């Protein structure tokens, strides 16, 4: 879509570390749906930005740590 | 602080001995020794500095090391990393005429 | 041009573009190409189409790495690049050393510098490499 999120994993120094892209190559901050926290592993995901627009044409770096130990 | 060579000469065996570049050469300008300064440069891997006192105090060393150094620059290479010129060009060594021989 | 949840491609038909993930998830495509262009394009120094669709990334987890990682210009680093610690990053990586200067000054990881002077000076001029150093308590050298 516009809208286009890519998004890779990067583990940085014990952090996994999610690297998003969401792009909102969108026509506007278009509406966004949900996301639910949870106990991992030997880690915990733990962060999320919080806004849930996916502002028009717009690229966005979305950031989860993840909690590692 | 009284000063001697020959103290000197021993020492610098034992220049020779210590296993940290730095006071060897000390001791191998102390003595005056360009010589004794730059073939321990040579072990170290001292490059860039060795080629100062080369081209400082010359012994013109400054042509020979600088191809050497030169070299592993050229191991590394990318032009810019190559670098080059001794008599003309980049440098003009001996046609610049200035101060250390 | 990016995917839209799994997608596989195929094969090739023509410029309109078409992919499929198996027999759904699908598509008709207009293109966007990459990289022909580029190492051609790249293999003769040519930015103008990259520059010109503005086309931007090199992470996505990284996206620096294939050989922008292992870099081919710094003019690469021009169509993109960010803060001055990625940007640090990058005046290693590319040992993009314009990009150090001021990386330098805002860079104050000590350590980061205080390599860094004398691969400055590795690569050239101790007339700035002395500045360099002079902050860097290498007083006696």
């Amino acid at each position: 879509d516009p809208v286009y999120a890519e998004a890779y994993v990067h583990v940085n120094q014990y952090d996994i570390v999610l690297d998003v892209l969401v792009v909102n190559q969108t026509s506007d901050t278009l509406q966004n749906c949900t996301l639910e926290l949870a106990t991992l592993g030997d880690l915990k995901l733990v962060e999320k930005p919080s806004p849930l627009t996916l502002a028009p044409h717009d690229f966005a770096n979305i950031k989860a740590n993840v909690k590692v130990a | 602080a009284s000063g001697n060579a020959s103290m000197v000469n021993k020492l610098a065996e034992g220049a020779e001995r210590d296993g940290k570049n730095n006071v060897a050469f000390m001791s191998y300008f102390l003595q005056g020794k360009l010589d004794a300064c730059l073939e321990l440069l040579i072990r170290t891997g001292r490059l860039p500095e060795a080629a100062f006192l080369a081209r400082t105090y010359l012994p013109s060393q400054v042509s020979r090391v600088v191809k050497l150094w030169r070299e592993n620059l050229s191991k590394v290479n990318q032009k810019a990393a190559e670098s080059l010129a001794d008599p003309t060009e980049y440098e003009n060594l001996f046609p610049g005429l200035k101060e250390a021989f | 041009r990016t995917l839209d949840l799994p997608i596989y491609v195929t094969r090739v038909k023509g410029n309109n573009v078409y992919c499929l993930d198996r027999e759904c998830r699908p598509r008709v495509l207009t293109i966007d190409p990459t990289e022909f262009k580029f190492k051609l394009a790249l293999i003769n120094r040519k930015y103008d189409e990259v520059l010109h669709m503005v086309r931007n990334a090199k992470l996505v987890g990284q996206s620096i790495i294939a050989y922008l990682q292992k870099k081919g210009y710094p003019e690469v680093a021009l169509h993109f690049v960010k803060d001055e610690k990625t940007r640090f990053s990058l005046a290693l990586e590319c040992g993009n050393i314009e990009i150090a200067l001021e990386a330098a000054k805002a860079l104050d990881d000590k350590n980061c510098w205080e390599k860094l002077g004398e691969v400055a000076l590795l690569q050239g001029n101790h007339q700035i490499v002395e500045m360099c150093y002079q902050r860097t308590k290498n007083f006696d050298k």
